[PDB]
Formats: structure tokens, sequence, C-alpha cells
């Protein structure tokens, strides 16, 4: 398959920012494409083979570069807000890569790292459905670069989970606002009654790497790892 | 690069002031883009109708160029040919004896 | 704009049929090909159809081609959870290398859970620090969620889970705020919720 | 024994800016146009839609069309597979067709030559390299076979299409192709090259179709020294050929031009040097004579 990195990052307006890719299964040619809502890909840069490349439909503001048969890279010079979107190398009998995801803001005075908060199970849904589910809240978290992971005993879980497909604006009426998403977790009322069980709601969150300056009085919003946890409770 | 080679000629046996068709007929160059003039006394003759222009087993283009006049004793009738070949236009007088 | 794909966005329920139609205008049409993309992840290939009446299956996916018509439609029988998830149409110009890749906005398509046994319910979930929610949960796949009414409340959309030990499926939707008058009972009186919804008092 | 073919120049500047024009020769009678101007191809003669039907024409016409526009850009990539070898102006000339024989019997072709010198053929189902040609070719000729779609529909026109058209437009055509211009001639004369010799010249103009016989003669006897010229062509598609004989100054009397035309029948055309036909046709056509060689 196809291995491009960064799977994620954020940069300011005029930052140089490249885009690794690299793949083993030997193809001439490689390209370069970018995905926007209401679009559908579109050609960015494409190469035909190793030291050389060519313009293909949006070119303009970007680069390219081919050393080896296997890697490509796309390269902002002076990066711009307008060139937020999703980044997917592919390569031919076109087969693509799992894509980066590539937000270019104005000012970075305005990124949070976000507030992980877990909800308790009520009785009443305990009682009732012998079932017990538990929200998990990430808050105040811009931009919206986030994957949230639930980790039962030290163990990710999958069977019982529901996130939101996409977060909702703290403050809609204002652009810049603030982000918040909810995820869910249903384990057997019978599950949740046993004490030495253990939940906690991983969220990873994509901010400032350790290349960008920071000065204001409150911690460097970092790409960083924040959680909550809760207990089985006996009552 | 090959070099135009230009042959000059008419339709009829050219009696004097009498109506006529004079052609030009160029031959032998590489690449196709060209330009042929016809010339009356030095001036450019305002219709002057070619060929579609195709190429002969050896890949080389070929073009015929031809306008109605009437040959006098005087007057003069000539094919100018502008080629990437040559820096300087090939300029080809009709030679009636020829 | 060369390849336009419809519907937008489409609804079907846990197991029934889904059409999906590509309508081109790309010259030469060498192919299509069909892609799934789930969010966040790339592009896998489905199937391809290359003559000029073409037609494949491929699991439950089962797509035909008329390049006469410049169309195509993709059919999957009996839709299950795992295929909520985005259809691009992609048409090739060349068989060759010199040819590129036209690809389609794609259709999002969204599998509603098929749930025999509702049970509408609020709950208030505490925090583990002192700060409280409101979950709506176990409701059938024909109600909407609607968004709130006032910036102060926070209403997610919903969003269905899977109990896979259990082979049990259920929608749920999260609502909190800040404000002291907001009460779990009257936090989703923006939505439409039945008459047999439990709002179990608080204390 | 008849050649039809199909003629193809295409003009790559630089990345931008192209052109391609095509014409189609039956024999040496110009049948089609294909313009660079116009996005359809053009008959030159009225039978040139050959045997076929005004639908069955237009999946040929819709087929070219989509070729035209598919070979411009595909050169146009193929120049940027080869990143430093190779670079602009580039010329492209393809001539394809197939000849025709007694009975059912033809032979088909297609030639491809890059800036002059002819490099790739089409041959069974593939491009190849000719004998004789630069290895860097290679690449692009392994690019462009991959396409068994193209592959395919070549040799439909090679194999069928060509000679099925062909075997058409020569039983549609035969009017016009079997059609007889009877030449005019005249006599005139230029200095030698060589001191006191001179160099008469026979003139042959307006002659359907081309196969003519012409010499000068000392009565029974042909006069070796006779050079026949080349075929000029005339605008309404008849032809030219001039045939000149080298003579020692007084020497010029006695001789006589004969022609032999499938035109006239038997009645030869003999115009005879001095004769007071020559001699009223010369004082009818008397110049200045600047500018001569
Ligand atoms: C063959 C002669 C008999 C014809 C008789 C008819 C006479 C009627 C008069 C009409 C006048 C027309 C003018 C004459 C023009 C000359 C004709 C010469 C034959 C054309 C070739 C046939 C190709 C048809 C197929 C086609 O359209 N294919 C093009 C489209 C292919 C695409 O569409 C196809 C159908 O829609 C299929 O779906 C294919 O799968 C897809 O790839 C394709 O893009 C080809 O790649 C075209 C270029 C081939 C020319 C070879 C280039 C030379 C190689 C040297 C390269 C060196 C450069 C290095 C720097
Ligand atoms: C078109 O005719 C050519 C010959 O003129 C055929 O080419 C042969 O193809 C077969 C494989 O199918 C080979 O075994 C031969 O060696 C080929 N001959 C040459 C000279 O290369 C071709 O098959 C014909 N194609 C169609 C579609 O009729
Ligand atoms: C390409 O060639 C055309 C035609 O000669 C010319 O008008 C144009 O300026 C050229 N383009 C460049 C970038 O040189
Ligand atoms: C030739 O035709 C094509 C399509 O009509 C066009 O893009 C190109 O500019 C033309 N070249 C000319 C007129 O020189």
């Amino acid at each position: 398959a196809v291995t491009q990195s960064p799977r994620n990052k954020v940069a300011v307006t005029g930052g140089k920012v490249t885009l690794s890719c690299n793949q083993t299964n030997n193809h001439n040619n490689m390209y370069w494409y970018r995905q926007d809502t209401g679009h559908g890909l579109r050609l960015i840069h494409y190469s035909y083979g190793a030291g050389s490349t060519e313009k293909g439909d949006i070119p303009d503001g970007y680069k390219a570069s081919r050393p080896s048969q296997e890697n490509f890279s796309l390269i902002l010079e002076l990066a711009t807000p307008s060139q937020t979107s999703v980044y997917f190398c592919a390569s031919g009998e076109q087969f693509f890569g799992p894509g980066t995801r590539l937000t270019v803001l104005e000012d970075l005075k305005n990124v949070f790292p976000p507030e992980v908060a877990v909800f308790e199970p009520s009785e009443a849904e305990i009682s009732h459905t012998q079932k017990a589910t538990l929200v998990c809240l990430a808050t105040g978290f811009y931009p919206d670069h986030v994957e949230l992971s639930w980790w039962v005993n030290g163990k990710e879980v999958h069977s019982g989970v529901c996130t939101d497909p996409q977060p909702l604006k703290e403050q809609p009426a204002l652009n810049d606002s603030r982000y918040a998403l909810s995820s869910r977790l249903r384990v057997s009322a019978t599950f949740w009654q046993n004490p030495r069980n253990h939940f906690r709601c991983q969220v990873q969150f994509y901010g400032l790497s350790e290349n960008d300056e920071w000065t204001q009085d409150r911690a460097k919003p970092v790409t960083q790892i924040v959680s909550a946890e809760a207990w089985g409770r006996a009552d | 690069q090959k070099t135009p080679q230009i042959q000059v000629y008419s339709r009829h046996p050219p009696e004097n002031g009498k109506p006529n068709i004079l052609n030009c007929y160029v031959t032998q160059f590489h690449p196709p883009h060209i330009e042929i003039q016809m010339l009356k006394n030095g001036k450019k003759i305002p219709k002057v109708e070619m060929s579609d222009m195709s190429f002969s087993k050896d890949w080389s283009f070929y073009i015929l160029a031809h306008t109605e006049f009437t040959p006098t004793e005087t007057d003069t009738y000539a094919c100018r040919v502008k080629h990437a070949s040559m820096a300087e236009p090939k300029t080809v007088y009709w030679d009636r004896d020829m | 704009t060369q390849v336009e794909q419809s519907p937008q966005s489409l609804v079907v329920r846990q197991g029934e049929n889904s059409v999906l139609q590509c309508n081109y205008s790309v010259t030469p049409d060498n192919h299509l090909r069909w892609f799934k993309q789930d969010t966040g992840k790339g592009l896998v290939s489905l199937t391809v159809l290359v003559d000029q009446k073409d037609k494949t299956s491929n699991g439950r996916y089962s797509a035909t081609l008329d390049k006469d018509a410049k169309h195509s439609t993709l059919h999957i029988t009996a839709t299950l959870l795992d295929d909520t998830a985005t259809y691009i149409c992609v048409v090739g110009d060349r068989g060759s290398a010199l040819g590129r890749l036209h690809f389609g906005a794609g259709t999002q398509l969204i599998v509603i859970p098929d749930i025999q046994n509702p049970d509408p319910a609020v709950y208030q979930l505490r925090d583990s620090k002192s700060k409280s929610v409101c979950l709506f949960t176990d409701f059938d796949s024909q109600t909407n969620v609607s968004q709130s009414k006032d910036s102060d409340v926070y209403i997610t959309d919903k969003c269905v889970l899977d109990m896979r030990s259990m082979d049990f499926k259920s929608n749920s939707a999260v609502a909190w705020s800040n404000k002291s008058d907001f009460a779990c009972a009257n936090a989703f009186n923006n939505s439409i919720i039945p008459e047999d919804t439990f709002f179990p008092s608080p204390e | 024994n008849y050649t039809f073919r199909c003629l193809q120049m295409s003009s790559f500047a630089n990345r931008s800016w192209s052109r391609t024009d095509s014409v189609v020769w039956l024999g040496d009678l110009q049948t089609h146009r294909w313009s660079n101007d116009s996005a359809t191809i053009s008959f030159t003669k009225p039978w040139s839609q050959g045997k076929l039907s005004n639908q069955q024409w237009e999946k040929l016409q819709h087929m070219f069309q989509v070729y035209r526009v598919s070979f411009t850009r595909d050169i146009q990539e193929l120049v940027k597979m080869m990143s430093p070898k190779e670079d602009y102006p580039i010329e492209i000339q393809l001539s394809a067709g197939c000849e025709m024989y007694p009975g059912n019997a033809s032979e088909s072709f297609l030639h491809v030559a890059f800036q002059g010198k002819y490099v790739v053929r089409f041959w069974g189902t593939s491009w190849q390299t000719v004998p004789g040609a630069p290895s860097w070719l290679d690449l692009p000729i392994k690019v462009l076979n991959a396409d068994q779609g193209t592959s395919a529909t070549v040799q439909m026109l090679l194999n069928d299409t060509c000679p099925l058209f062909v075997r058409g437009l020569l039983e549609a055509g035969k009017s016009d192709l079997e059609k007889q211009e009877k030449p005019v001639a005249w006599l005139s004369s230029v200095p030698s090259s060589a001191h006191g010799h001179r160099q008469l010249v026979c003139h042959v103009s307006g002659f359907y179709p081309k196969p003519v016989w012409v010499m000068w003669m000392r009565g029974d006897q042909e006069q070796q020294g006779t050079h026949r010229g080349d075929f000029l062509p005339n605008a309404d598609e008849t032809w030219y050929l001039q045939a000149t004989l080298d003579v020692e100054a007084g020497e010029e009397a006695g001789l006589a031009c004969r022609v032999k035309h499938s035109s006239l029948g038997g009645q030869d055309i003999i115009l005879y040097w001095g004769s007071l036909h020559h001699i009223l046709d010369a004082q009818k056509m008397v110049w200045n004579h600047r500018h001569h060689h």
C-alpha cells in the first residue's frame, strides 16, 4: 500500500509544509490529489518516474519533488488558509493513500487542546435496560483535529462504541469557534457493576509541534493525549 | 532541416496579354510552416490560392500555389518563399522559356 | 463537473437494497471504477467496468455500465452498518499511463439500523468530579434529533452503536448545558419525542 | 494497382501550441481534407463519401474526432515522460492506408516519422521501432502498447475498414478516375550550361492521367539525350511534364517533339522545330528577359 506522513498537521499562513509519500508497490507514475466537500478529488501535481514531475489541474501554491521511485512530496513554500484540505497520494491500476488532514490557519493564538470528561451511567439505565452507557465529552478544542478512543482495562474497545461523525461549534454564529465532540460506550449492567473494571476515554489532539514558537501565558497547545477515566461501581 | 526548391510555370502556352494561370510549386522543404507569396512587379497579388499541403515518400512537404494573370513582354511575375531553412527569403522570377 | 453523481446523500434501512448513479460526459471512456471511502480512511476499489455494455458483481456489490449512455448504477444487495461511507465514481479516459482520472463528488450513504424493540429514554449522567449530561437513547430510526434553539445548550446528532456481543443496535444523542434552568427532561424539546419516552425523576 | 494513403502532419511548437492537418489521396486524386480549423472532415470530391451510408460514415468521423484530440494530448504527455531527452519543436507524420491488387487481395500499412526520419510502424497487433532507429523510443513504445483498446481498433481499420472502404471508393469514383484530358504542347529554348550549346524545351500541360510519353525525335530515331522532367501538378488536377534536349548550336533543325498519351487515341502531338506554327507561337510570346537565371 501507500505510506504517507504526517497523517495530520496544522501550520500558520506562511510556514513551510512538506507532505511525504512512500510506497513499496513499485509504480512509475504517482499523483498528488486533494479532496474538498462537493468537488471530488482534483489533481495538483503528478510524476512519471524518478527525478521528474509535472503540473496537474490545480498546481498553484504547491510544488512537487521525486527523488526515489518509492518517494513523493507535495511542497507549500508559503502556506495559505485556502490550502486547508485533505491530501491523498495515489500510485499507478491506481491505488490511493490513507490521506493527510492539513488545517492551515490565520493565527496560532487561537489554538486550544481539549478537556475530556467521562460521565457515569445512571441507576435508571441500569435498573431498566440492564445496560450501562458511559458518555465522553471532549470540549473547547481548536481546530477539530481529534481521534477519540475508548480504553477498557487498558485495551481499546470497538464493540458498543459510537463517536460523533463530526464535532459541533461551541459558538455557531462566529467563525473561529471552539469545538466539542461526544462519544458513547455501552456495556452490560453486570459488566459495569464490577469494581475491578477500568474505563478511559483517550483523546489524541493535533496542534503545534516543537517547531512553532510560543509566547502566551497558558501552556503551548502541542499535539498531546488528554483523557478521563471512571471505575466500576458496586453501589 | 531541409531547403525548399521552387518551380514556377504556367497552365497554358503563354500568349502575351491573354488570360492565363501561373503556378508556384514548392517542394523538398521541412518543417511544414512556410510562407508562399506571389509577386507582380514587386507587389503582392491580393488573391493567391494554395492547395492543402502534403508530403512525398521521403517525408518532405509540398504545396501548390496558383494565381490568375495575363503575361506580357514587360510585366515581371515572381514567387517569394519564406522559410526557416533560409535567413533571406527565396525570390524566384517566372522565366518563360524555362 | 465532468462526472456527476446522484443522489447527493442517501439513506437506507439495515439489510435493504440501495441504488447509486454516476453520469459522466468524459471522452474517451476507457473504464469506470467505483470506490468506497470510509470516513478518515482513503479510497478502496470496489469493481471495474470496461466494455460498452458491461455488468459486474462482487459480494453484495453489483454494478452495470452503459458507455453509450455514459451512465452507471451501483447496487448494494441488503446493506450492512459497515456500509455507511461515501461512494466515489471515477472514469478513466485512457487504458495506459498517459491517461488522467475524473473523480465524482461521491455519494454519502447512511444505513439506519432496524430497531424492532424501541425504548425511548432520556437519562442523566453525573461527571466523576461533581456537571452532568442528558443522554437520549434507545429510539427507532424514524425520529430525527434537531439542533439546539439556544447557544447555551448543546445537542449532538444521533448515532448508532452495535453491541455485537448481543446482536443489539441503539440510537443515542448527548445534550448538555452550563445554564441553571437546564433540566434533562426538557432538553430535547426542540426535537420530536414519543409519548412512551421514559424520563426518570432526577431527585 | 491503386495506392490509397492518408497523410497526417502534426506540429508541436511548445507545451501549449499545436496543429494537426490531414489529407487523403486515392492514387493521386485528393479525396479528403481535415483542417485543424474545423472539427469535421471535409470531402473534396462528390464521391468521397465512398460507398457508405450517412450514419455508417458518422462512426468513422466521430472516432477520428476522438483521435485527433487524443493524439495531441498523448504525445504532449510522452514528451513530459522523457524529461531532458527530446525537447520542442516536434514534427510528427503519419502515412497510413492500403494498396489494391487483382482480386480481393490487399496490403495495408501505418508508417510514423519523428522529425523527418521514419521510426515507428504498426504491424500485426503492436507498434514497433523500425530497424535502424533510436533506442530511446522504446519506453514510449512500451507505454503505447499496453492499450489493447486502441491496438484493437487500429487492427480494425487496417485489416478490415481500409480495403472495405477503398473497394468502395473505386467503384464509386470510376467516372472521375477514368476521365481523359488532352495535352497542349509548346516548344522553346534557353542557353545551356555549356558554352556554344543550347537547351531545347518541350512543354506538356493539361493532360490526365499521369502516364505519358515525351521524346525528341529526328524522324524515326529517338534522341537519347532526351531528358524527361518531373511531374508538376496543375490547379485542376491535371499534370505538366517538360522534356529537354541539349543541342550543338545550329543542329536545332530537323528535330521534333512527339507526345504519346492515352487521351488522344493514336493521334500523337508532333511539334516541329521551326515550323510556321512554332514561329507563330514564339513571336506570340516574346519579352525583355529580366530576370532569367
Ligand atoms: C488506417 C487507415 C484506414 C482508414 C480509412 C478511413 C478513411 C476515411 C478518411 C478519414 C480521414 C482521417 C484523417 C487520417 C488520419 C490518419 C489515421 C491514422 C490512424 C490513427 C490511429 C488510430 C487510433 C484509433 C484509436 C484511438 O483513438 N486511440 C486513442 C484513444 C484511446 C482511448 O479510447 C479508445 C476508444 O475511445 C479506447 O477506449 C482505449 O482503451 C482508450 O485508451 C489513443 O489516445 C491513441 O494513443 C492515439 C494515438 C495513436 C497514434 C500513435 C502515435 C505515434 C507513436 C510515436 C510516438 C513518438 C513520440 C515520442 C516523443
Ligand atoms: C490483423 O492482421 C494481422 C496480420 O496482418 C494479424 O496479426 C497476427 O496476429 C496473430 C495473433 O493474433 C499473430 O500470431 C501473428 O504473428 C500476427 N501477425 C503479425 C505479422 O504480427 C492480426 O491478428 C489481425 N487482427 C485482427 C483483429 O483481425
Ligand atoms: C508557443 O508558440 C506559439 C506559436 O508560435 C506562440 O504564440 C507562443 O508565444 C509560444 N509560447 C511560449 C510560452 O513561448
Ligand atoms: C488546433 O485545434 C485545437 C482544437 O480545435 C486547438 O486547441 C488548437 O489551439 C488549434 N491550433 C491552432 C488553431 O493553431
